[PDB]
RNA sequence: AUGGUGAACUAUGCCUGAAUAGGGUGAAGCCAGAGGAAACUCUGGUGGAGGCUCGUAGCGGUUCUGACGUGCAAAUCGAUC
RNA sequence: UUCAAAUGAGAACUUUGAAGACUGAAGUGGGGAAAGGUUCCACGUCAACAGCAGUUGGACGUGGGUUAGUCGAUCCUAAGAGAUGGGGAAGCUCCGUUUCAAAGGCCUGAUUUUAUGCAGGCCACCAUCGAAAGGGAAUCCGGUUAAGAUUCCGGAACCUGGAUAUGGAUUCUUCACGGUAACGUAACUGAAUGUGGAGACGUCGGCGCGAGCCCUGGGAGGAGUUAUCUUUUCUUCUUAACAGCUUAUCACCCCGGAAUUGGUUUAUCCGGAGAUGGGGUCUUAUGGCUGGAAGAGGCCAGCACCUUUGCUGGCUCCGGUGCGCUUGUGACGGCCCGUGAAAAUCCACAGGAAGGAAUAGUUUUCAUGCCAGGUCGUACUGAUAACCGCAGCAGGUCUCCAAGGUGAACAGCCUCUAGUUGAUAGAAUAAUGUAGAUAAGGGAAGUCGGCAAAAUAGAUCCGUAACUUCGGGAUAAGGAUUGGCUCUAAGGGUCGGGUACGAUCAACUUAGAACUGGUACGGACAAGGGGAAUCUGACUGUCUAAUUAAAACAUAGCAUUGCGAUGGUCAGAAAGUGAUGUUGACGCAAU
């Protein structure tokens, strides 16, 4: 909110970083049901509710 | 500039021109206050100057509150009248 | 220049609240806002800050005393029955 | 940012063992109404403030730039 | 026809807010936060501000020399000279009545 | 049916009182060696405005007996108090305005005012402005005193208690119209929520026993037993008589 | 019926902050003159009060029974107030 | 909105230029608070999204970006929350916040076996939490990035905590001198303890003084216009924190002693409780000169040239004005049955514990010098697509700065600085619509009803009724003028007179007179319709958010009622329990 607190500002670092695709090395890997990233989060879809 | 010009020998400023009150327009205390800082400020420098002594002075000073006075020439004409009274009466006593 | 006849200080009011009820302040509001001697100093400086409470600008004491004036009525006479019965002790 | 006047104080802030460096300034101004003329400033720098003396006649502005000790390594202009 | 704003995150006109529009040297006005003025201090008798006293923040008298903070009477920074001179006047005169009597109630035991 | 309005005031919620600018609780002194033995004398620093009370308030200094300081307390001002006066207190003191003593120590019919009901609870009786309580006679034995209360009943008290000359300064306060709903509005911010008062006519059977009915009107006699009970209570309680005096 | 959750909306009190062009009317208080025995009254000023008034921002939401009414909007838009 | 060009496979929509417009500084600008959380920035890419298109994107894939002793938090307290000790409760837990409490660690003397025993004295406030808008230690200018800066760079300061060294000062009168005094100063001893000031405070009204802005004349430069006129129109001439020196209202001291009462403010308050007068002290918001600091910044010209680019000179000056606007401040005044926070924190004073001059002893409240200054926040929007309303929603949302003209005006209209030109488009001009206008004659004959529209409107002069609680009603009702040009008149200032006049500078105000024209003139804009009665509520105010704003609720005023504390009214499951109550009949409670 422009001015932070450490615990709000360690959260929003952590879906920075969980906010990319699979890699795709994933895809071709044996036995491997996982399609796309269904967790993908937009700041213009759902608010993460802090 | 023009138009500042035309109005600094009173163009644009009759009735028609006006819309806001007299007042709205030059409120009537400010025009008080420089009546009388201006005559209260005259008789500061006559006292100070000894062509008026500070028992007519004190006269004129609240007749100022008041009015009787115009404007700064009546008081001068004022003072001339007043004073030629303490001359005349004290020569016909003498 | 007088102004106004009757109503005076509660000229204020405009029209509203009645006549009696403007004419029962302009009693007391006459009494508040005036200008009271002084016991001690020996000018006329006593005004009122607050009620109760009655203020000298010379002297700088602070007097205690009636609400809407400096010497409410039932006190005056505490004060001379007071200053009574404590002759009656001392003769 | 502070003004020596004196000639001899300055001559000790040179000596006063925290200043380093100093330098010394030209500037070129006119002075009364008419005519110009040439003045210089020194300004020696302390650890918490700087000095600077005002020399508005250069008759005295050459004898002292020679008086400066060896040791402070001055910046001139 | 410049226009400037708040130098801090504060957006609000409060007391400590003031600003001050400055003209800098890079020829642009621009805004400067002012400290809120200082009171002299006031005599604990009388309460007129008592001369002689430099007027500071509370904080700022403590890098203040002492001359600042005081005069050279008895009282010095604390009450206003005038009611130096009376409690003086007081002390000397209710102590001189106060021996007065002191002897009356010697007298009073011989006279009765 | 509903909670009524004044049965929502124990609670005290937004009903508390409204405590910021008052300088104090007003007291006497603590009744000790020094003022039951002989007196002691303060004097009035300056005499001020108290909220949400209707009278000014004193504060004298008094100096500590047992230890090294001054020690000032807060005194319903009586009128004709005066910044600078000597206040004396105690047995010994003597009788004129403003000195607080014992009520055995002073003749009958002296105008005595902040009063005590007991001896050291540091003031009860007459403690509004113009008030005071007159001493109208003494029981010497199993030490009493006989004083009028300000409302008019007559009340028998210890000997003991102190109570302080004079009438308390305020007076002729309610004289004064108070001439529009602004003024009560700020009288009642310095002292609680109790404003405005709706009537119970005009409201609903719930929130009120008054209330309902295709008009307004009580229904039933608005005179109330003292032996009713909880929410019950709204009207003249238990009242001996009722109607306009003549 | 039992056991839990909510005053971010709204209701009301408190604490601490902030916000409000320009005009009209011209109360006490005060100053000079005029009258008269008086108490006072009459004229010219001065001052700038009020839960005064016209009216912007602001807060509302009277009329059109306007627009819209599968709307921009699950309460909005325009004029008027 | 339009033309052209560039990109591209593809252009009403992307990019640059050229035009035309708009928001009009109460902005469609320049910044923040809550909230979001990476939306900021760069490069690539165009499946989906952007209710048309898309080469553009707040989308998609990959990256980069937020720097502090001084700005905030952190600290203090407010309204309140909440342990402990205790007290209830089968119990979850409740009361209460210094309370029925053995509630604690300090200042150094005593020690020169060793450090701290034993020593006298003290001080009784006895958790903690609670504000990014209140209180508060200290930072400014210039430059810099694709994106960060009061943080980075360069320079100039400052505060706090700690260590000690040097110079000065003081000391033989051991702990300074001067002035009648206000008080002065580079310094110039001070424990427990106590007291005083600061922190520290409402609002309105005019008055004064400042700062930025506005206007503006001489001069030095750059640009736009020139068919003709125009010593012309626009633009750059700037000065930070900090430091030193001098300055003013109010306050004060000395001298003198007032009737022939004087001084005096816009506002009538002041004087034997000592006024005017003559001479001094003081604070330093504020202004003034000097240092910062011209070396910076700006504006011009002159030279070199893929680069990198610099280099090189010059000028950066002297003034005027105000009922102007914005904000700050000071002295006064008004208002109240309303008198308009607390604390940490810092300082002074009273006191005199002690400790120390002479062969020499101090003082870090005088100077200078020395060392350290941590932790988390810092990007961007703040909204006609970054917040909330299912959304890229005409709604909702606290705040600062604020240019010229017209005008009473922060209204309306128009412009300069900055910002957009986004909302599907093209061609036609049927009906019915929606929004905006006009009508011959008549003038509510329409309708439940003048619903809706029109008429009126600004200012100046003339004039105003019944009635009235004498305050009002009153802009009552009603009438007359208003443009342009050319003149006349009145209103102010600074200034020299041996112990009457002259000159110059500078204002927006009012009144009057001639002339003038398609009788037009508040020329657009902006801007009351008025009168004779009745019912009803006195008035201001409030309410069914989203069908009712009322004659309903409220109010002042009036009256009644309970209550003297071992109490009135109420709460709790209980209680060593609680609200009125920091209360006391001129009060509280119920009507």
């Amino acid at each position: 909110a422009a001015q932070k607190s450490f615990r709000i500002k360690q959260k929003m670092a952590k879906a920075k970083k969980q906010n990319r695709p699979l890699p795709q090395w994933i895809r071709l890997r044996t036995n491997n049901t996982i399609r796309y990233n269904a967790k993908r989060r937009n700041w213009r879809r759902t608010k993460m509710n802090i | 500039r023009a138009h500042a010009q035309s109005k600094r020998e009173g163009r644009h400023s009759g009735y028609g021109k006006r819309k806001g009150t007299r007042e709205a327009r030059l409120p009537s205390q400010v025009v008080w206050i420089r009546r009388l800082r201006v005559l209260r400020r005259l008789l500061a420098k006559y006292r100070d100057a000894g062509k008026i002594d500070k028992h007519l002075y004190h006269v004129l000073y609240k007749e100022s509150k008041g009015n009787a006075f115009k404007h700064k020439r009546a008081l001068v004409e004022h003072i001339i009248q007043a004073k030629a009274d303490a001359q005349r009466e004290k020569a016909l006593n003498e | 220049a007088k102004r106004t006849k009757k109503v005076g200080i509660t000229g204020k009011y405009g029209v509203r609240y009645g006549s009696s009820l403007r004419r029962q302040v302009k009693k007391l509001e006459i009494q508040q806002h005036a200008r009271y001697d002084c016991s001690f100093c020996g000018k006329k400086t006593v005004k009122r800050g607050a009620a109760g409470i009655w203020t000298c600008s010379c002297c700088k004491k602070t007097v205690a005393g009636g609400a809407y004036t400096v010497s409410t009525a039932a006190a005056a006479t505490v004060r001379s029955t007071i200053r009574r019965l404590r002759e009656m002790v001392e003769a | 940012a502070r003004e020596i006047t004196d000639i001899k104080q300055f001559l000790e802030l040179t000596r006063r063992a925290d200043v380093k460096t100093a330098t010394v300034k030209i500037n070129k101004k006119l002075n009364k109404a008419g005519k110009p003329f040439r003045q210089t400033k020194f300004k020696v720098r302390g650890s918490s403030s700087l000095y600077t003396l005002v020399i508005n006649d250069a008759g005295k502005a050459k004898k002292l730039i020679q008086s400066l000790p060896p040791t402070l390594k001055v910046n001139r202009l | 026809a410049q226009r400037v704003t708040f130098r801090r995150r504060n957006p609000y006109n409060t007391r400590s807010n003031k600003i001050k529009v400055v003209k800098t040297p890079g020829g642009i006005l621009r805004a400067q936060h002012v400290k809120k003025l200082a009171t002299r201090p006031k005599c604990g008798d009388c309460g007129s501000a008592l001369q002689g006293i430099s007027t500071l923040r509370p904080r700022q008298y403590a890098t203040v020399s002492k001359t600042h903070k005081t005069v050279s009477r008895a009282y010095g920074g604390s009450r206003c000279a005038n009611c130096v001179k009376e409690r003086i006047i007081r002390a000397f005169l209710i102590e001189e009545q106060k021996i007065v009597k002191k002897v009356v109630k010697e007298q009073t035991e011989a006279a009765k | 049916g509903r909670v009524i309005r004044n049965q929502r005031k124990g609670a005290g919620s937004i009903f508390t009182s409204h405590t910021r600018l008052r300088q104090g609780a007003a007291k006497l002194r603590t009744l000790d060696y020094a003022e039951r033995h002989g007196y002691i004398r303060g004097i009035v620093k300056q005499i001020v405005h108290d909220s949400g009370r209707g009278a000014p308030l004193a504060k004298v200094v008094f100096r500590d007996p047992y230890k090294y300081r001054l020690r000032e307390e807060i005194f319903i001002a009586n009128e004709g108090v005066h910044t600078g006066q000597f206040i004396y207190a105690g047995k010994k003191a003597s009788l004129n305005v403003g000195n607080v003593l014992p009520l055995g120590s002073v003749p009958e019919g002296t105008i005595v005012s902040n009063v005590e009901e007991k001896p050291g609870d540091r003031g009860a009786l007459a403690r509004a402005s113009g008030n005071y309580v007159i001493i109208i006679g003494h029981n010497p034995d199993e030490n009493k005193t006989r004083v009028r209360l300000p409302s008019g009943a007559k009340k028998v008290i210890s000997s003991d208690a102190r109570g302080v000359i004079g009438v308390i300064a305020g007076g002729g306060r309610v004289d004064k119209p108070l001439l529009k709903a602004g003024r009560a509005f700020h009288k009642y911010r310095l002292k609680r929520n109790s404003w405005p008062k709706t009537r119970g006519v005009a409201m609903n059977p719930v929130d009120h026993p008054h209330g309902g009915g295709n008009h307004q009107h009580i229904g039933k006699a608005s005179t109330i037993s003292r032996g009713a009970v909880s929410g019950q209570k709204a009207g003249l309680i238990a009242a001996r008589r009722t109607g306009l005096l003549r």
